[PDB]
Parts: structure tokens; C-alpha cells; sequence
């Protein structure tokens, strides 16, 4: 009766740097904001339910080293949406988004929709880190310029969070999820 | 209204303690009509079994026919509980005395089909695993039955705690949600106002006797691992020293918190408070082997979920099994090689050697089951996937290689 659950393959990708690991173990293990536990092994699933609609979704976590270039996008196929995720405090991670992440998206997966992530979002305002970039010359990225680079990649949605404070993390899952239904 | 079935709750202990029957029954359907507007199928249904253990298979509506209507009615509950097993141990109830104390047959074809049906629902129609979120009131502005104590409440169907704590912080607007799980101060305590904790905690298995040997399917094992529970644990991680930006998994220590409830859920209520809280702390050894083996028992139960049913999406199997056979992002065990198998750990701790020898196993037990479930995901794998399986076995057969020799084949 009902058939069974609608399986949603979600890819997330980015750099290293990003700090995109730390987003899926916290909303699949409904970890406490501040601790939850790393484990040896590289998925993770949720059975969730978003508009009513119950569904198992499977979070891919991609490798960012190039090394992967290969490798990586073998896994492209299938997939339901992409979450592309760069941090909010390195502006080199936000100029790959458009420079390797994008491209390599579209390249091998042309029609699947891609979700916009700024991560870190709780560093932007945090003295010591605004001084580092400073000190590099460069600056947090701003909401705008998330947007912006959102438009511009024609993602659907654009959407910021941070693991540690958790802040807008469910968001980034339910709209993901609002993207394949 | 919490606050009105708390009290419900507490008139209608009295009323057990002191006998007063008449106010007691009164207050047990005061009690069902609140669960009913709120949609609690399950607790208006044991609150019901509260009346029936006062009522006999007698003839003294007589009693036999009273609580009969009222099995009947709580199995109605159940039903839409989907505690299936619950239900069908109230039919065996009334199919003995069909049977043997007043040989209504008819009525008991009846019941052995409503029995036929939750066994076969049991198996087949899956069940969403519900949440468990433990609640700390620590404010000296808490009343006296909510003050500096702690709640378990069982999570409605797909209920996250985002959600529920939402709920709290509207119950309450002035108190202030804590930022550690971890056990308060007397400095909070004593304080004059509302602090909140909440986070999610893990059911345990209550050990059941019936299944305590047998082969039991993780399909009718799986529920009592989330139902029928009233110990739970919160596991939290923390680093103790000589930190390696290699693996951070040599390091990581975990503190470990029980909580023992009352009574067990679900049942009167979707809470029932803490009685009991103990720690326990888990070393990086000890966490790689609850991590090897719930990577085991996830393996082998999604292959057996694959070896019956065939009309199941493999995306969520190309997903385990690639994740466990390559996983290029976090470490893979060899992070525990690494960290526990240089022969200076050893030397420092002799007492491990039993559990060294445990964790090695593990691996070795690995690799039969990747293959097993590699096996499956060979015969039903889309073609626009070919190339991705092709990788994920020769990772495989480099892995079956590699582990084969340093451990024995298993």
C-alpha cells in the first residue's frame, strides 16, 4: 500500500576547506549543535519528511581533492539535485564555485538543479577571522554576493548556514528536497 | 495541554492511592478524550488499559462483555498506533476466551483474521522509527514537578527535534535554551530563572526474552529497538590530547550519558522523567569497534533488505556500499590501523589485546559482506552506472587483497 518511499540522491560538493562533512553528519544524526561524532566512513541518510511527503534521502560527500577529477564524477549520474557549498569566510572557495564546481556540474549533469551553500555562516562576524582575511586582503562573502553568484549560475536556490550554530542548516535539506519534488 | 494531562495524571494517581474508584474511572476518560483531541492513538490506548485491569472475565453490561467492548476499542487504538504487536497480544486475550471459556467461534474467525493482518502489516508495511528527546527544566522559575528534572518524550512520527523544540521555547518564552548537553551546575540550579536543555537520545534494546537466542528478523527486532524502551543514551564526543591533524580518531574520546525512565514508552504519556543518570566513558579503541560493527550490521541488513525485495531503489545501496569501500573523504580504518595497530599502543596497553584482536575481526568480517552486497549491486545496477560499479569493485578487490593477507579470510 503507498508503494515505497521516493529515494532522493543528493551530491554535495565543494573544497575541502568548505567544512560541507560536517553539514550532513549534523542534520543525519540530529546531532546537538555543538558535538557530534565523526565517523570512518563517507554517506549519510535520513528518512525525513518535507511537505507531508516522507522520503529517504542519501547525501553524498564528494572528495574535493583533485585527484578525484577523475574519480569523482562517476557518481554524477542520478542524482535528484547537487548541493554546491563554498564558505562563507574564503573567498577562493566562492571563486571555484564558479572557476571547477559549476562547470563540472553542468558538464556532466546539464538538467539536474543545484543548490547554492554558504557555510561558515557564524564565522562572518567572528573579530579574529575578519582580521585574517583582512590582513590577506580580502573580506567575508556578503549575502549579496551569495545571491549574485547564485543568479548567475542559475541555481534555485541560494541558502547560508553553519554547522556549529546549526542556524539555518534544515533549511538547506528541506529546500533540496523541495527542488527534486 | 501538557500542563492539563500532567495534571490529569497527578488527580488520577491520587485517586489509585486513596480508592476511589469512581474518580479514578472518571479521570481515565478525562484522560483518553485529551490524547484523542491531540490525535495520541497509542496513549489514549494504554490510558483505556487502566480500566480494563480493574474488569474480569466474569459474568458479574456484564464484565466480560465491558471489557470486551473496551479491548475492542483499545485494539481500534493500536491499529492506528501501529503498535501492531501490542494489538494483536490484546486479540490472543479475547481469542482464549472465545476459544476455551465461552466458544463463540464466529467471533473468533473474526479475531484470527484481525491477527492474520498485523502480523502480515508487521512485516510488510514499515514503520517510521520515532525520536527521542531528553528535556533538562533548570531554572528555579520551573514549578515544583517540572523543577531541575529531566523528561524523555517520544517523538511523533518523523518529528525532529527542530521542531519540537520550537514547540518548547513557545511554551515557555523566557527561558533560555542551555548550550551544553552536559549536566548543570547547582549554580543553575539555584538560579531564579528558566534555563532549557534538549537534545536527541538513542533508545536500547530491552532485552525480551522470547527472542533471546532464536534468529529473529531484523524486521520484527528492528521496533522493539525504538518502542517499548525506557533506557536511553547521548553520546558526546571529546578530545583529551596530543591531537593529530592526520586522524582525529586516535584522539577522540567519548562521554557517554544513560537515562533511565520510569516507566517504559510509549505509554500514559509521551513522557515520563528521569529517575536514574549515569556516565560512562568510551575510548578510541572501544569507538571503532561500535563503529566497525554498526557498519557490519548495516551492510548485512541492507542486504537482506536487497535479497528479498527486488523493487527497491539501489540508490541508497550504490551509497552505503561506495562510502564504506572508498571513502575518500574521511579516513577509513585505516585511521584505526594507524592509530591502535603500532606496536607502541600495544605496549602501553596490554589490557586491549582482547579487544585489538576484536576490532581485527571486524575488518576481516567486512570484506565478505562488501563483496556480498557488491554481488547484488552488480546484477541491478542502471547502465548509465556501469562505469561507477566497475571502480567500486576493483576498490574492492584491492581492499578484499590487501585485508585478505594481514587477516585471515573470514
Amino acid at each position: 500500500f503507498q508503494g515505497t518511499m521516493q529515494a532522493i540522491k543528493c551530491v554535495v560538493v565543494g573544497d575541502g576547506a568548505v567544512g560541507k562533512t560536517c553539514l550532513l553528519i549534523s542534520y543525519t544524526t540530529n546531532a546537538f549543535p555543538g558535538e557530534y561524532i565523526p565517523t570512518v566512513f563517507d554517506n549519510y541518510s535520513a528518512n525525513v519528511m518535507v511537505d507531508g511527503k516522507p522520503v529517504n534521502l542519501g547525501l553524498w560527500d564528494t572528495a574535493g581533492q583533485e585527484d578525484y577529477d577523475r574519480l569523482r564524477p562517476l557518481s554524477y549520474p542520478q542524482t535528484d539535485v547537487f548541493l554546491i557549498c563554498f564558505s562563507l569566510v574564503s573567498p577562493a572557495s566562492f571563486e571555484n564555485v564558479r572557476a571547477k564546481w559549476y562547470p563540472e556540474v553542468r558538464h556532466h549533469c546539464p538538467n539536474t538543479p543545484i543548490i547554492l551553500v554558504g557555510t561558515k555562516l557564524d564565522l562572518r562576524d567572528d573579530k579574529d577571522t575578519i582580521e585574517k582575511l583582512k590582513e590577506k586582503k580580502l573580506t567575508p562573502i556578503t549575502y549579496p554576493q551569495g545571491l549574485a553568484m547564485a543568479k548567475e549560475i542559475g541555481a534555485v536556490k541560494y541558502l547560508e548556514c553553519s554547522a556549529l550554530t546549526q542556524r539555518g542548516l534544515k533549511t538547506v535539506f528541506d529546500e533540496a528536497i523541495r527542488a527534486v519534488l | 495541554k501538557d500542563n492539563r494531562m500532567s495534571c490529569t495524571v497527578n488527580l488520577l494517581n491520587f485517586y489509585k492511592d486513596n480508592n476511589r474508584e469512581e474518580m479514578y474511572i472518571r479521570y481515565l476518560y478525562k484522560l483518553r478524550d485529551l490524547h484523542l483531541d491531540c490525535d495520541n492513538y497509542t496513549e489514549a490506548a494504554y490510558t483505556l488499559l487502566l480500566h480494563t485491569w480493574l474488569l474480569k472475565w466474569s459474568d458479574e453490561q456484564t464484565h466480560r462483555q465491558l471489557k470486551e467492548t473496551l479491548y475492542e476499542t483499545i485494539i481500534g487504538y493500536f491499529d492506528k498506533g501501529k503498535m501492531w504487536e501490542e494489538a494483536i497480544s490484546l486479540c490472543k486475550e479475547l481469542a482464549e476466551q472465545y476459544e476455551m471459556e465461552i466458544f463463540d467461534y464466529e467471533l473468533l474467525s473474526q479475531n484470527l483474521i484481525q491477527q492474520a493482518k498485523f502480523y502480515e502489516s508487521i512485516m510488510k508495511i514499515l514503520r517510521p522509527k520515532p525520536d527521542y528527546f531528553a528535556v533538562g527544566y533548570y531554572g528555579q522559575g520551573f514549578p515544583s514537578f517540572l523543577r531541575n528534572k529531566v523528561f524523555i518524550y517520544r517523538g511523533k512520527e518523523y518529528e525532529r527535534r527542530e521542531d519540537f523544540q520550537m514547540q518548547l521555547m513557545t511554551q515557555f518564552p523566557n527561558a533560555e535554551k542551555m548550550n551544553t548537553t552536559s549536566a548543570p551546575g547547582d549554580d543553575v540550579k539555584n538560579a531564579p530563572g528558566q534555563y532549557i536543555q534538549c537534545f536527541t537520545v538513542q533508545p536500547v534494546l530491552d532485552e525480551h526474552p522470547r527472542f533471546k537466542n532464536k534468529p529473529v528478523p531484523d524486521q520484527i527486532i528492528n521496533f522493539y529497538k525504538s518502542n517499548y524502551v525506557q533506557r536511553f543514551h547521548y553520546s558526546r564526543p571529546v578530545r583529551r590530547g596530543t591531537v593529530d591533524p592526520e586522524n582525529e580518531f586516535a584522539s577522540m574520546w567519548i562521554e557517554r550519558t544513560s537515562f533511565v525512565t520510569a516507566y517504559k514508552l510509549p505509554g500514559i504519556l509521551r513522557w515520563f522523567e528521569v529517575v536514574h543518570m549515569s556516565q560512562t566513558t568510551i575510548s578510541p579503541l572501544e569507538n571503532a569497534i561500535e563503529t566497525m560493527s554498526t557498519a557490519n550490521e548495516k551492510i548485512l541488513m541492507m542486504i537482506n533488505q536487497y535479497q528479498s525485495d527486488e523493487t527497491l531503489p539501489i540508490n541508497p545501496l550504490s551509497m552505503l556500499l561506495n562510502g564504506i569501500v572508498d571513502p575518500a573523504v574521511m579516513g577509513g580504518f585505516a585511521k584505526y590501523e594507524k592509530a591502535f595497530f603500532t606496536e607502541e599502543y600495544v605496549r602501553d596497553h596490554p589490557e586491549d589485546q582482547d579487544k585489538l584482536t576484536h576490532l581485527k575481526d571486524l575488518i576481516a568480517w567486512q570484506i565478505p559482506f562488501l563483496g556480498a552486497g557488491i554481488k547484488i549491486h552488480e546484477k541491478r545496477v542502471s547502465d548509465n552506472l556501469r562505469p561507477f560499479h566497475d571502480r567500486m569493485e576493483e576498490c574492492f578487490k584491492n581492499l578484499k587483497m590487501k585485508v585478505e593477507k594481514e587477516y585471515g579470510v573470514r
